[PDB]
DNA sequence: ACCCATTCAGGCATGGCTAGCTGC
DNA sequence: GCAGCTAGCCATGCACATCGCCTGGAATGGGT
RNA sequence: UCAGGCGAUGUUU
């Protein structure tokens, strides 16, 4: 190549090429003259060595020099490796049509649709849009089209939109784990510069917005773009392959929405009024009546499907609080009231969505889980869930219990110093005292945290669960957990050393009071071990998901039933304690093999070729068979594949 | 007392413990390690002086002509560092030395016959330091950063367990010299023991002890005790020393004189040996069918035959007691061997030996040293004595033969740079101590085992390099020679020295490329402690326990500040105190203690001292008297912590800060944070970019003052005094009289440096930050420099917040931001871009760079002027044209600005080669130029000069004035005068004289100016003029910038509401930013909390004042209010007696106060809570610190109270127009027809490894086949895919990846065949 | 002399192998 | 006095995208 | 438009 100016940025190619053919003019020459074998034989060492330079540099002992400091690139490095051809331009390969930018919010999207920017699009679909334009005429040829979009003029904007309306594009995100790290969307058209993204897909793509990034691909031909539509658009992925429970999970905001949102207080405005339905129940919590959660009664209506596919209604007064009607107001039509009735921590509301598809079907979940988010985000707001010094409440006996703790250190402490104890058990001693201080500060916390709320109800007093910001955040599932809301108020307990020994004096204090410095430094490598762990665990980690691909991959379901009688054997776990796994959950969906003998013989109970869905788990429970025969994929019996029947059920369908 | 610029706004500062021993200067790394490199020192002892002294002399191969050392020099450099960047050339010095050239007399005694010294051979350049610690080297700004390695010495390591599954462990030792060859001792299973030389292969350990000329029996002598035995009347009587035994139970009775103390089977008992001791009864009978299995001292021959009978260190039989005692050796000397205590080692590797003498190990050593020879003997020789032995290649330091005695408990700590027979016995003695069962192993983190160099030791060694590499040329012309027809400078050629140290400082794996962006990133990147590099561990073989943090950290590398990622605990920073010892330790401070007094006498130790004593802890209560004022402390010990008596302790700790670096001790409240995110904390800080409009940070750590001054982007007075002129430009100084030089001294310029690039593509940029007319005292700021005000440090601007849920704009962490912010523009940063343009006269022909063009006309070429070049100041945009350049044919190759990036032209500059002409527009900007040095540098002489003639117009005045004989005259007449004939004339004689030599002088410096700046300097070979081009962009903030605190959140914009949206309260007043409490519980960081509640109170106390100033109050008011809240706080050192102010001097500091009262917070020694609260209520806010707010939708009350305050955030410069990208169809590369990578070239993504997986995976095979046949690699498809789809259908055809056909041709060129085959 | 003739050290795991290595 | 074993020596490999920024063939010797 | 260095980025649970 002409490098910048006139010299020529040498190629190993060339290089080692040239240096090969002059030895040979040489070896030539001397053949031309019968000179002594000594020389003969030189030569003829220089040239052999020369082409296994050129072949496989590196291999014959030391490398050769190149033109700087470093070897040079031969055939052999030019194929493999991690930058050969084979992973570097044939297995994943760069790509027109494509983009690049930072992702953001954006909490007004169905979930089946994502921001992107104008910019970014307009320099995207530049070919349909020449289309469209020298469609409508509004054009001549290509270049002026060009200068068209060029110019930006105010049209090209309108065909933008009118070439975008329908056409999924590609989302993905950079390191790519699984299957869910692409998927589609329909663009809707946003000014700024940033990919907004809607936020029940944050989870899948495990996608933080600290200043991540996201690559966006477009499908070219009709086929890709029905594909983008079918398999990949974020509507028919509700279940992982991985195990198939749902992976729209809502996650922090909007859990600790519903959650302020549905749970009740003891006396607020508006007690006892009986409402004639959710509609009302809204108008008074705007109209500013009653609030937002205060124990009522109401009238509600539910569905319910018993029929063979009809939904017959009935009524009922439920004893409910304002707020959680006004919360049953989305819920579509056949689900039990008692879904929304209690207090709605991110579990529950996990299982409500799934209640909710295993029933109703898909649309209904689809546009049913839009719906908690947009409610959940406002009521979240309007509630103002904020968190100050004051809410991380220290336990008044703190102090006391710990001062106790120490005292008995001491009491250790002499007993060994007039020399009653050995070293060892006088180390176990105080660890294991330290710890039994531990969890007795533990206890004070959290019971002072939970219960703390105390007020009157029309009478004298009363307690109930609290409304303390840091205690919700936690209460909730949204953030956190007991572990950490311990480490904000009460002792942050013993840290390690680097070794893996454990040092004999706990951190006495939290992060609410200060650390004075020792302790401070302690906690130090207590973390750096485990963060500088994490890179390397990365590195190895990848390595590991390559390798397994790259046996596992000839694998396709290729016949539909191999019509084996072979199988093997399923047991629940048990491991000296208690049982690990039910026998359900390792059966659930799994072809069985042979008929399942009631354990009253000569009593069929299943075919041998069944799919034991929930329903056939159930019945196994009922007669409480615990051992069943079932056929796994090591046995099948088929050439070059792998046989329907033989792989269960499809988790993510 | 306060420094007067200290007096404008006085920090107020919570902390309780006094300081005792201030900040030191933070670059003493950088500065004194060059200072030392590079200065005139006798007695050799690290410097140049050591490096010639030591290759000098050089002696002919005995021709008796010899070269030898004098002295060196260094001239002034040919630029100053400003020219210096400008142009491009490195900052250097030329290296003069004074060389003697001595030829005895041939064939005689040493008669001289000639000695010529060449006055200063030239030997090339070696670069400078400019004070603030940093090189430049071609233009740029690059910085050294320090390495830190294992110390030249000796180590016992264990390597436990992993091996070998046996349960066992190894001991292997190691010797690491300075320079030369490493030396390996190791165990194998079998307990045999081997030596290894630079990691080769294994050889039997005593090969390289019988190696050193020893015999065996000397050899069993020396390493093993002995054991007598008699041949008496029979059974051969022994000498028993009782405690040999106490480790080997007994198999025969054991007695004395008959007095048995044990009968045959037992072990032995301590008492039993006391007994016998006490005894003295050694001399006794042994079973003599026993002895026959131990083994011989020395060989028997025969006292009259002397046969063969026994070769040493053999096993014995009654036969061979027979076959010596057949002429009775009377005497017989065994080894004493236990199987606990002492063990057989050496004797079985003896064994295990193949030679049997020295000249065979000297062959088997050269034969593993060098595969595949026949040694020739004195070869061998050679080779062996020049790996251990010779001055030339091997040289532990002082520091390795200090650490090397120590570790042998050795007496001195001074002697010889080589090793010897006793060092490596002592190693192998030492070596098998600790196989017994003393001794300990060391570890090799303990920093008493790792040692930091700097760019002293660096460039040191390197120019050694260099002059080895000459004296091998100079020795070789030397012999060669003859008689003196050749002066020294042209024996010595200075290429080489001058490559390598271009080599070094230009491209190594430390000096890099200085991060410039800010002022806290350069005090950072030059304090770092890397320890990769050369000599050093690298990215893949590092494992945990380098990585861990050792605890002898404490107090000297920061546990926290550090990069994550790849490479951490690699790239320690270097806490504050911490100090380089004289051999290389890192040390740090302490404060001495007596029998019950905390001195204030510091007092400074380094890693393996602090072992022995105790040391006390920043933070404990001592009262007014030197007693800590309870009588048990915590405190550490040895890598221990406990508590400990009042009177044990030894050392108390300096201060609270010394814990950690200035990357981590700006952060307000760090005690209040897990060290996770501290950590992310200092990053993202170091990460910030200068704002538009600096601005103090309401909630600081009392250290950005040193940070900013003790940097080096600000303009610090040199000399106290007045100022006279103050301008944007410069600032021009009258100095005071007593600071002030006797003769002829004047005044002092600095010259702000106004707009230009840094190295990140920020701006850099200065403000004067004092009026006309005002004192200034020494060592004080005069200038604000990008990111500080009036000389604290200032990275971020602090907004107003509230922590709150807000319809799903803050989902995960991001902000997001009412348009107040963008629209006062306290974000709006500033960038710059250097494009460039050169012209290469060719073959074809030469360029010229007019403004001629076809395919457009001036409906473009306008903004150009008749010359081409554009004009400074046109706003330019992408597709412009910057400078017209042509080639010879005409072919275009003109510059254009690319795609994206606006502009806004400021500068131009144009370097030629010297030789050719100067066109048009450089004839202008030339003149221009001429004119800027006029009025530069004359201008500067010129107030100069006038100055100068007051100070001689007052030798005529002050005293025997001549008023009226003087004020008539101009200030011309001073020469000839005749006056009182006493000094006063004489000065004026003699110094008006002096002053035409001046005006002379004034003329000959001023052409000398002239000269440099027309002369053209160097270029690239084959370029004719270069033409450069600024730019400067003006970034707004938009939904996607990323912001972050200080500890730890970082965040992406997300939307930028109107005003009327935000969360108003009660009293009207918007809040600008709007965060997200979910994140406060999880990443257990309640630190920001406690800076935003404290910063609330500081904007109660701004508050306050600014009203009670608007109500132009009087002044009383002011200093009681002012004087309360510097009172408040528990015991503090802050002690301000505001009532000795002038009256105007408050009405100042009021002024500077109303946008909030700045506050402290000394890292570890913060404010408690107790104290916010009471400041809080010294403003007139609610106590909890949580308002109420409203909402600007509904206008309807949060249905509870919030947290609102004041936090301080920073720009991180991730900026989202630099990030975002796309790409329809455009650029292919060439070799394999796949589309560019990255931004600038116009590439697009790369669908890799994993996706593909990922598309597998759904069903879907079109998008894939599509993904990798249309959209990159198949030619003819892609066209025609593109042609399609113009046209309105949409198909696609396979066709073949090009790329593959590229791989079918490379196997093809090798032997291999691989076709196609057919269907 | 200038731009071109002929040439120039902190792995670890494993495994796979080669050369002794002492049961027989 | 041959063969299964055991011990040293070399081959292989060790995440994915960015983005920058730089930095980069001479090496003697020759003919006008 | 081709190969090394560095740094950063992100992958924090
Ligand atoms: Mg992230
Ligand atoms: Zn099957």
């Amino acid at each position: 190549v002409p490098l910048d100016g006139g010299r020529f940025a040498t190629s190993d190619l060339n290089d080692l090429y040239r240096r090969v053919i002059n030895r040979n003019n040489r070896l030539k020459r001397l053949l031309d003259l019968a000179a002594p074998d000594i020389i003969v034989r030189n030569e003829k060492r220089m040239l052999q060595e020369a082409v296994d330079a050129l072949l496989d540099n590196g291999r014959r002992g030391r490398a050769i020099t190149g033109s700087n400091k470093r070897p040079l690139k031969s055939l052999a490095d030019m194929i493999k490796g991690k930058q050969g051809r084979f992973r570097q331009n044939l297995l994943g390969k760069r790509v027109d049509y494509s983009g690049r930018s930072v992702i953001t919010v954006g909490p007004y999207l169905r979930l089946h649709q994502c921001g992107l920017p104008k910019k970014m699009a307009l320099e995207l679909f530049k070919p349909f849009i020449y289309g469209k334009l020298e469609l409508r005429g509004l054009a001549t040829t290509i270049k002026a089209a060009k200068k068209m979009v060029e110019r930006e003029e105010a049209v090209v904007w309108d065909i933008l939109d009118e070439v975008i309306r329908e056409h999924p594009v590609l989302l993905n995100r950079a390191p790519t784990l699984h299957r869910l790290g692409i998927q589609a969307f329909e663009p809707v058209l946003i000014e700024g510069k940033a990919i907004q993204l809607h936020p029940l897909v944050c989870a899948a793509y495990n996608a933080d917005f600290d200043g991540d990034q996201m690559a966006v691909h477009v499908p070219l031909t009709l086929e890709a773009q029905l594909e983008a539509r079918a398999l990949m658009m974020s509507t028919n992925n509700i279940l992982s392959p991985a195990n198939g429970e749902p992976i729209i999970v809502p996650s922090q905001d909007v859990v600790l929405g519903l959650y302020y949102m549905t749970r009740d207080c003891v006396n607020a405005k508006g007690e006892g009024m009986v409402l004639t339905g959710p509609k009302e129940a809204e108008r008074l919590y705007r109209s500013g009546l009653a609030s937002l959660h205060a124990r009522v009664k109401v009238r509600i209506t539910e569905y319910e499907k018993d029929a063979n596919g009809e939904l017959v209604a009935k009524t009922s007064l439920k004893d409910t609080t304002v707020g959680r009607a006004i919360l049953w107001m989305i819920v579509p039509k056949g689900l039990p009231y008692s879904i929304v009735n209690q207090a709605l921590g991110k579990k529950a509301i996990s299982k409500m969505l799934n209640t909710c598809y295993r029933i109703l079907g898909l649309k209904p979940t689809v546009i049913f889980a839009d719906q908690i988010m947009y409610t959940g985000f406002a009521y979240a707001a309007r509630s103002g869930a904020s968190v100050g010094i004051d809410d991380m409440v220290i336990p008044e006996k703190k102090h006391e219990i710990i001062s106790e703790a120490e005292a008995e250190v001491a009491e250790i402490q002499e007993q060994f110093q007039s020399g009653l104890v050995t070293a060892g058990e006088r180390y176990n001693k105080v660890i294991d005292i330290w710890a039994a201080a531990n969890d007795r500060v533990s206890k004070a916390m959290m019971d002072n945290l939970q219960t703390e709320t105390v007020i009157n109800r029309d009478g004298q007093e009363e307690k109930q669960v609290s409304f303390n910001s840091i205690y919700m955040m936690a209460d909730s599932g949204a953030r956190g957990s007991a572990a950490q809301i311990r480490q904000l108020a009460g002792m942050r307990g013993l840290m390690a050393k680097p070794d893996g020994s454990i040092i004999e004096t706990p951190i006495t204090a939290n992060f609410r009071e200060g650390l004075n410095v020792l302790q401070y430094f302690i906690s130090t490598h207590g973390a750096r071990k485990g963060l500088a762990d994490t890179a390397l665990k990365t590195a190895n980690s990848g390595y590991l998901t390559r390798r397994l691909v790259d046996v596992a991959q000839d694998l396709v379901v290729t016949e539909d039933d191999c019509g084996t009688h072979e199988g093997i054997m399923m047991t629940p776990v048990i491991e000296g304690g208690d049982v690990k796994e039910p026998l359900r959950d390792r059966v659930l969906g799994r072809v069985t093999a042979e008929d399942v003998l009631k354990p009253g013989t000569a009593d069929i109970l299943v075919p041998r070729n069944t799919l034991l869905h929930e329903q056939w788990c159930d019945l196994l429970e009922e007669n409480s068979v615990d051992a069943v025969k079932v056929r796994s994929v090591v046995s099948c019996d088929t050439d070059f594949g792998v046989c329907a029947h033989c792989y269960g059920r499809d988790l993510a369908r | 007392v306060y420094s007067y610029t200290e007096k404008k706004r006085i920090r107020k500062d919570f902390g309780k413990r006094p300081q005792v021993l201030d900040v030191p200067y933070l670059l003493s790394i950088q500065l004194d390690s060059f200072q030392k490199f590079i200065e005139q020192d006798p007695e050799g002892q690290y410097g140049l002086e050591a490096a010639f002294r030591s290759v000098f002399p050089i002696q002919s191969y005995s021709g008796n002509s010899e070269l030898q050392y004098v002295s060196y020099r260094l001239g002034e450099p040919v630029f100053d560092v400003q020219e210096c960047q400008i142009r491009g050339v490195t900052y250097s010095a030329p290296l003069r030395v004074k060389l003697r050239l001595v030829i005895y007399e041939r064939e005689a005694p040493e008669g001289t016959v000639k000695d010529i010294k060449e006055q200063e051979v030239y030997m090339g350049e070696i670069p400078l330091m400019t004070d603030n610690g940093t090189f430049v080297i071609n233009g740029t700004e690059r910085v050294i950063v320090s390495q830190l390695h294992r110390s030249p010495g000796v180590f016992f390591d264990s390597d436990k367990g992993k091996t070998h599954s046996s349960g066992k462990v190894l001991y292997n030792a190691r010797i690491i010299p300075y320079r030369g060859s490493w030396l390996d001792f190791e165990f194998d299973p079998k307990d045999n023991l081997f030596v290894r030389i630079d990691r080769r292969r294994k050889l039997p350990a005593t090969i390289i002890l019988r190696a050193l000329n020893y015999t065996t029996e000397q050899i069993l002598d020396l390493f093993f005790e002995k054991v007598i035995f008699e041949i008496r009347d029979n059974k051969l009587q022994m000498e028993l020393v009782p405690e040999r035994l106490r480790g080997e139970t007994a198999s025969f009775d054991i007695e004395a004189n008959g007095k048995v103390y044990v009968e045959k089977g037992r072990r032995i008992t301590a008492r039993h040996i006391r007994q016998l001791e006490k005894d003295d009864v050694k001399l006794i009978e042994v079973p003599v069918e026993y002895i026959a299995g131990k083994v011989v001292a020395k060989d028997y021959i025969d006292e009259s035959t002397g046969e063969l009978i026994c070769a040493a260190n053999m096993e014995l039989s009654l036969d061979l007691l027979a076959k010596l005692s057949q002429s009775g050796h009377k005497r017989i000397e065994t080894l004493f061997t236990n199987d606990l205590d002492h063990g057989p080692y050496i004797s079985e590797t003896l064994r295990v030996d193949p030679t049997n003498d020295r000249l065979s190990a000297l062959v088997e050593i050269y034969r593993m040293m060098r595969p595949g020879e026949p040694p020739t003997r004195e070869a061998a020789e050679s080779l062996f004595e020049n790996l251990f032995f010779s001055e030339d290649r091997y040289d532990l330091s002082a520091v390795g033969r200090m650490k090397f005695n120590r570790s042998l408990l050795r007496e001195e700590i001074e002697g010889s740079g080589i090793l010897s027979k006793d060092d490596i016995i002592d190693v192998m003695k030492k070596l098998i101590d600790i196989r017994n069962g003393k001794g300990e192993v060391d570890d090799i983190d303990h920093l008493g085992n790792r040692r930091i160099r700097s760019v002293g030791e660096m460039a040191e060694n390197q120019f050694r390099v260099g002059l080895v590499r000459v004296e091998r040329a100079v020795k070789e012309r030397l012999s060669l020679g003859d008689l003196d027809t050749l002066m020294p400078q042209d024996m010595i050629n200075a290429k080489p020295i001058s490559a390598a140290v271009k080599e070094f400082f230009g491209s190594s794996q430390l000096s890099q490329f200085m991060d410039q962006n800010n002022p806290l990133s350069e005090i950072t990147h030059k304090r770092r402690i890397s320890a990769l590099g050369p000599g050093g561990l690298t990215r893949e073989r590092a494992g945990f326990e380098v990585r861990d943090v050792h605890p002898t950290h404490y107090g000297r590398v920061c546990p926290i500040e550090t990069p994550e990622g790849p490479n951490i605990g690699l790239i320690n920073s270097l806490s504050v105190y911490a100090q380089t010892n004289e051999y290389g330790f890192l040390e740090t401070p302490y404060r001495k203690v007596t029998d019950g007094v905390v001195t204030d006498e510091i007092h400074y130790l380094s890693a393996i001292e602090e072992g022995n004593y105790v040391i006390a802890q920043a933070n404990s209560n001592l009262d007014e008297e030197g007693h800590f004022v309870e009588d048990l402390v915590t405190c550490r010990s040895k890598g221990e912590s406990s508590l400990f008596s009042r009177d044990q302790v030894d050392y108390m700790d300096v201060s609270t800060q010394q814990v950690v670096s200035v990357g981590a001790s700006l952060i307000p409240f760090l005690e209040h944070d897990d060290a996770n995110r501290a950590l992310m904390g200092a990053n993202m800080q170091r990460q910030a970019v200068p704002t538009l409009r600096a601005d103090k940070p309401l909630v600081g750590t009392g250290m950005e003052r040193a940070v900013a001054v003790d940097s080096g982007v600000t303009a610090v007075a040199k000399r106290g005094g007045v100022v006279q002129y103050v301008d944007a430009s410069r600032i021009v100084i009258k100095v005071n009289e007593d600071e002030m030089y006797p003769g002829e001294a004047g005044i002092d310029i600095y010259n702000l440096t106004k707009y230009t690039r840094s190295n990140q593509n920020t701006c850099i940029n200065q403000m004067p930050c004092v009026s006309l007319g005002e004192p200034v005292e020494r060592g004080d700021v005069l200038a604000d420099g990008p990111s500080t005000d009036l000389g604290e440090l200032a990275l971020g601007q602090n907004m107003r917040v509230a922590f709150m849920p807000w319809n799903g704009y803050n989902f995960e962490d991001s902000i997001l931001v009412s348009e107040r912010v963008v629209q006062e523009d306290r974000f709006t940063t500033i960038h710059i871009q250097e494009l460039a343009c050169v012209s290469r006269d060719t073959k074809l022909g030469p360029e010229e760079i007019t403004a001629d063009i076809p395919n457009v006309g001036e409906a473009a070429l306008s903004k150009l002027d008749e010359s081409g070049i554009v004009y400074i100041g046109a706003e330019v945009t992408g597709g412009d044209i910057l400078v017209g350049k042509v080639t010879p044919k005409v072919k275009d190759s003109s510059l254009r600005v690319p795609n994206g990036v606006s502009g806004t032209v400021i500068d131009v500059q144009v370097f030629t080669r010297d030789g050719v002409e100067k066109d048009k527009r450089a004839l202008e900007i030339e003149e221009m130029q001429l004119k800027q040095a006029k009025k530069d540098l004359s201008e500067e002489l010129q107030i100069l000069e006038a100055g100068l003639f007051s100070r001689i117009r007052a030798v005529l005045v002050a005293g025997g004035v001549e008023a009226e004989k003087l004020d008539k005259l101009p200030r011309d007449r001073w020469l000839e005068l005749g006056l009182t004939d006493e000094e006063k004339q004489n000065q004026l004689e003699q110094l008006a004289e002096q002053y035409d030599e001046l005006k002379h002088e004034f003329e000959k410096k001023l052409e000398a100016k002239r000269r440099k700046i027309t002369q053209g300097d160097d270029l690239a070979p084959g370029v004719l003029k270069i033409v450069k081009v600024y730019l400067a962009v003006k970034r707004r903030i938009q939904p996607g910038d990323k912001m972050a605190g200080r500890h730890g959140n970082k965040g992406v914009i997300s939307k930028i509401n109107p005003i009327e949206d935000m969360p108003y309260d009660e009293n009207g007043t918007p809040v600008d930013i709007v965060l997200n409490p979910l994140g406060v519980p999880s990443r257990m960081n309640i630190g920001q909390i406690l800076e935003t509640h404290l910063g609330m109170a500081a904007k109660g106390i701004g508050d306050k004042i600014n009203a009670m100033l608007k109500q132009q109050q009087e002044v009383a008011k002011l200093r009681e209010f002012i004087q309360r809240a510097y009172d408040l706080g528990a015991d503090v050192r802050q002690k301000v007696d505001l009532s000795t102010f002038s009256d105007e001097e408050v009405m100042r500091l009021a002024e500077n106060l109303r946008k909030g009262m700045p506050i402290a917070t000394p890292v570890f020694d913060g404010a408690k809570e107790a104290e916010i609260k009471e400041l809080l209520k010294l403003g007139d806010l609610p106590t909890s610190g949580q308002i109420r707010l409203y909402d600007g939708r509904t206008g309807e009350q949060f249905e509870r109270p919030v947290t609102v305050g004041y936090m301080y955030m920073l720009k991180l410069n991730h900026l989202v127009d630099d990030k975002m990208h796309a790409r329809s169809t455009g650029s292919y590369s060439l070799v394999t027809q796949q589309p560019l990578g990255g931004k600038a070239q116009f590439g697009g993504q790369r669908f890799g490894e994993m996706e593909v997986w990922a598309l597998e995976a759904y069903g879907a095979a079109y998008t894939l086949q599509e993904m990798l046949t249309v959209k990159s690699d198949d030619v003819n498809g892609r066209t025609k895919m593109y042609k399609n789809i113009v046209d309105g259908n949409h198909q696609m055809e396979p066709g073949m990846p090009e790329s593959f056909n590229v791989l079918l041709k490379e196997i093809r060129s090798l032997g291999i065949n691989i076709e196609l085959e057919d269907e």
